[PDB]
């Protein structure tokens, strides 16, 4: 199980599931019918978000990893 | 030629306990578990109780090997405090000095 | 990087401190890599760290990176106070160093725990005496 | 003592060291040159050069300390000073402009003057004469007068009369009473004075 | 008035106001903040006879985000974090004041740690028999929730029928005030009344009836451990508490029409070291997973300008009574001993 | 309080390193301790205590 894993893998994780769901709701709010899993999870922004979450989960948490995570989430949620 | 009859009784106890140690260990193992049937464990209880009393290791006493003093013995040297001090105060125990600090 | 610094040692009870005092700084003290107010939550301990710099009117002018081990909370603050004062002597005038010495900021405190004696309760505390 | 007799006590006064050399007297100059040749003890962990350092409050805190727990003793002291300040601010806010002028809001001023009001001017010493002990009026040294005021204040606050009242509440209330020349601690001083006046004829029993 | 600003509208605060104290009116203090304010800050308001809050960058950043909130998108979770006593609670309160003045419905949990410790009457829930009700904690919150949102409690009308007892039941179409009144009046039904209030507000905010702010201080409690113990002294999990189970649901971003602003706190936390302050250190794995994705907002010690304005505000109120405190030497000692930590500075100035 | 994976990995490691494989309570573990050391009566300090 994921509890047994000693290395965090972003694939099939709660992070991937939660960000996917959030992005789908955002698309529905814009009335866009592009709901393809692959496209949504293939954007560069998702790659930055995936990298940030993996660092936080696998490496020592510090103020710089939290700031990197903040900026990645702000881009995916269109918060400026 | 042991110091006294008490030391001689302890010498016999240490000898008898040595002779019976394996048998006592084997029977005791049968009793010190919850795996084997209680009927078997009850028969083992009787068998270890029927062994001679002087085979029981708890009856051994660490007496001073020089004077037979049953108390005040230092286990590392097997000597009573009085005999140890006599040898130590004369400088006859390697590396042991009076402590001041 | 070419920044001037001095290093000294300090001892208090069983605590031993090593302090690096930088010639120029903002007043940041790191104790074992932790901010001093987080490392020393007790106010009295933080007052001991202020005393060397306050006495020479140099609060907010140096950075300090010190490492302390052994002893308790108060001994460690005393050991750091001594290590910082000794290292800070490199960046003050000779007259100021003498004032620091006459204020008790550069002396190793020799007061250490006395041993318990046999036949007594403590180092000095005797057993209750019974006249009859 | 782990210090040899040569070791001298540290002097922790920033202003003393900064004094202009010209103002120094010939004796003062000698005292400074001599100190440069003398061993000095390490400054104790209590007193520092801080401008907020108050020696009287530090001594009062130590007298409150139990079993070396200075952190708890210091916590009680600062809570008392805050409690006094908050009570005076409330009294100040509810007072009129004329009354507001006379209300003291500095807790240190209140603490110092409350203890001064509790200091006894005369004491009593038990003197054994002809097999009978007599309480003889005697002059008290300044240190003893100040110590007695602090001990009476702390003893009063520790009395069991106060039920489930925390020390900062008790001490702040008692300090404010003494600051106004009221309360049991002031009464204890008056009783000592009255007892000494009654025994004035026994003053000759003292031989110093 | 160097430390003060004349702009008392939290919607008009910008970067020009950084460091300046803005006054919260006594009416807002009673209505917006019946609860939530730090214990020691409440003492200051009583002593100074005024509530003044420093405009700082953490609140300014979060106010900027909440002014540009897309109410169509799922609610965004903002997490205020920072070291002990840097001002996370009072930054959250400044934001609650903004939304409260813009006619948002406020869901202010002042301290979630109180719900997982020191519970005298832990009753088994009737709605679900595997969960525990907390009558005293629920009723306490309901009374304050009523005070803050009294204006809206008549307009919002329940959309279901809720069976309280065999005899009593709230009917569809009645105002939500009735649910709040039942929980307050009948304290055995308080936990379920809180659940219903949360269930109704989440549903009806998505429908576009009102804007909902979910302000949870001490949010790290929800996914940690409890000191509450069963009859046999076995540990109880936070999920088993019905009151916590219902608040967790408010934290998910599966609704829209509002925002979810939370603040961490190691003070009052259970089984956390003194110096733990980072999100994953306090939230844990389960806590981080529940909030991810969220926007962390750092709260730091006072900067040099902010530190000077705080001293000036204390001096203007005559709070600093020591004769050396107004001097430059005293101010340097004040800075060193606190290291510009707002909480340490307030505590040291309280007796100076 | 172990996952199946963790439980089966611990049982494999215990078999590899020669430790007890079956589930054994602390009472029955005394049998292992009894046969891993010499009885006190069999130690040279005990039976050769006296010259
Ligand atoms: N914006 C502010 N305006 C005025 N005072 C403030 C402000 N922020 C902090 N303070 C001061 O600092 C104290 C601590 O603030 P607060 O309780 O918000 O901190 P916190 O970070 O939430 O603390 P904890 O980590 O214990 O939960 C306040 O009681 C107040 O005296
Ligand atoms: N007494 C009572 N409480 C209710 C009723 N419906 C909902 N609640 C409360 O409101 C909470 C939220 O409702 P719901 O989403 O149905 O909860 P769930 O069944 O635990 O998922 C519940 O956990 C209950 O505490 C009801 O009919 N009666
Ligand atoms: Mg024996
Ligand atoms: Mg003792
Ligand atoms: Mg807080």
């Amino acid at each position: 199980t994921e509890a047994d894993m000693e290395e965090y893998i972003w694939e099939n994780s709660s992070s991937e599931r939660n960000i996917l769901e959030t992005l789908l709701q955002m698309k529905a709010a814009e009335k866009n019918m592009e709901i393809n899993k692959e496209e949504l999870l293939g954007t560069k922004e998702i790659e930055e978000y995936k990298k940030s979450v993996v660092s936080l989960k696998n490496e020592e948490e510090n103020e710089n990893s939290i700031s990197q995570y903040k900026e990645s989430v702000k881009r995916l949620l269109n918060v400026t | 030629h042991y110091v006294d009859w008490r030391m001689w009784r302890d010498v016999k106890r240490r000898k008898m306990a040595y002779e019976y140690a394996d048998e006592r260990l084997r029977i005791n193992s049968l009793r010190k578990n919850t795996i084997l049937p209680k009927i078997l464990q009850d028969v083992a209880d009787e068998e270890i109780a029927a062994l001679p009393r002087d085979s029981c290791p708890v009856r051994i006493r660490n007496r001073c090997v020089m004077t037979s003093r049953p108390r005040g013995v230092k286990r590392r040297w097997r000597l009573s405090r009085i005999v140890f001090r006599h040898l130590a105060d004369h400088g006859q125990l390697s590396g042991i000095q009076r402590a001041t600090w | 990087q070419g920044m001037a610094f001095s290093k000294s040692e300090g001892k208090r009870k069983t605590a031993k401190a090593e302090a690096i005092v930088y010639k120029h700084g903002s007043g940041r003290i790191k104790v074992n890599g932790i901010d001093y107010q987080l490392y020393f939550p007790i106010t009295q301990d933080r007052e001991q760290l202020m005393f060397p710099f306050h006495f020479v009117d140099r609060l907010g002018k140096h950075d300090v990176t010190c490492t302390v081990s052994g002893g308790g909370r108060s001994a460690q603050a005393g050991a750091i106070r001594l290590a910082m004062a000794k290292a800070l002597c490199s960046f003050v005038t000779e007259d100021e160093v003498e004032w620091m010495r006459q204020a008790g900021l550069l002396t190793t405190d020799p007061r250490v725990r006395e041993r318990k004696k046999p036949g007594q309760e403590g180092a000095r505390r005797k057993f209750t005496w019974k006249k009859r | 003592s782990r210090y040899s007799p040569e070791f001298k006590d540290p002097l922790i006064d920033k202003e003393y060291y900064r004094k202009p050399v010209e103002e120094l007297t010939e004796e003062e100059k000698y005292v400074r040159e001599l100190k440069k040749t003398q061993l000095i003890k390490a400054a104790p962990a209590g007193k520092t050069s801080s401008v907020f350092e108050d020696p009287v409050i530090s001594k009062f805190t130590n007298m409150m300390m139990i079993g070396g727990n200075k952190v708890l003793a210091r916590s009680l002291m600062i809570q008392t000073l805050e409690a006094v300040k908050r009570k005076q601010f409330e009294k100040y806010h509810a007072a009129s402009a004329e009354e507001q002028a006379t209300i003291e809001r500095n807790p240190y001023t209140i603490f110092h003057q409350a203890l001064k009001n509790c200091e006894p001017m005369i004491g009593l010493v038990p003197i054994l004469k002809g097999g009978r002990f007599y309480q003889v009026p005697v002059p008290l040294p300044d240190r003893r007068r100040r110590f007695l005021a602090m001990k009476w204040m702390i003893t009063e606050c520790r009395d069991k009369k106060h039920q489930r009242t925390l020390m900062p509440e008790k001490l702040s209330h008692k300090l404010l009473e003494a600051f106004h020349n009221q309360g049991p601690v002031i009464k204890r001083k008056h009783d000592l004075h009255k007892m000494a006046e009654a025994n004035r004829a026994l003053a000759h029993y003292r031989w110093w | 008035a160097i430390s003060r600003t004349n702009e008392n509208d939290p919607a008009k605060h910008g970067d020009q106001h950084e460091g300046q104290h803005y006054n919260i009116s006594p009416q807002d203090l009673e209505t917006v903040f019946p609860h939530g304010l730090p214990p020691r800050f409440v003492m200051q308001v009583k002593t100074f006879s005024e509530a003044c809050l420093m405009v700082r960058k953490p609140a300014l950043e979060l106010l900027h985000y909440l002014k540009n909130t897309s109410f169509a998108y799922p609610a965004i979770r903002y997490l205020l974090y920072g070291e002990k006593g840097t001002g996370k609670t009072l930054s959250l309160c400044h934001v609650i004041h903004f939304c409260a003045k813009q006619d948002w419905l406020i869901l202010h949990i002042p301290d979630a740690h109180l719900w997982v410790k020191n519970c005298r009457d832990l009753l088994q829930s009737s709605y679900n028999k595997q969960r525990f009700d907390q009558p005293l904690e629920a009723s306490t919150w309901l009374k304050n929730f009523k005070t803050t949102n009294e204006r809206f409690l008549n307009q919002i009308k329940v959309q279901e029928k809720y069976v309280w007892n065999k005899r009593e039941s709230t009917e569809k179409g009645s105002p939500l005030g009735e649910v709040v009144e039942q929980g307050i009046t009948r304290v055995r039904n308080a936990t379920d009344a809180v659940g219903i209030v949360l269930k109704e507000l989440k549903r009806q905010s998505s429908l576009g009836m009102f804007h909902l702010l979910v302000a949870v201080d001490g949010i790290n409690a929800l996914w940690g451990r409890t000191t509450l113990k069963r009859e046999d002294k076995s540990p109880i999990a936070p999920e088993e508490l019905a009151l916590v189970h219902n608040l967790r649901k408010m934290m998910k971003n599966d609704w829209h029409g509002g925002a979810i602003v939370s603040a961490l706190s190691q003070t009052g936390s259970l089984f956390k070291p003194r110096k733990a302050y980072l999100p994953q250190e306090l939230l844990g794995k389960e806590g981080f997973d529940a909030l991810d994705p969220f926007i962390p907002i750092l709260v730091s010690n006072y900067n040099p300008k902010e530190f000077e304005s705080c001293i000036q505000y204390y001096l203007e109120n005559n709070w600093l009574q020591h004769e050396k405190a107004p001097t430059e030497e005293g101010k340097k000692e004040l800075l060193f001993l606190s290291n510009a930590n707002p909480s340490l500075l307030e505590r040291h100035c309280a007796y100076l | 309080s172990l996952s199946e994976y963790a439980f089966r990995m611990s049982r494999l490691s215990a078999r590899l390193f020669g430790e007890v494989t079956r589930p054994t309570n602390s009472k029955s573990m005394k049998v292992v301790k009894l046969f891993s050391e010499l009885p006190l009566a069999k130690k040279k300090e005990t039976y050769d205590w006296y010259p």
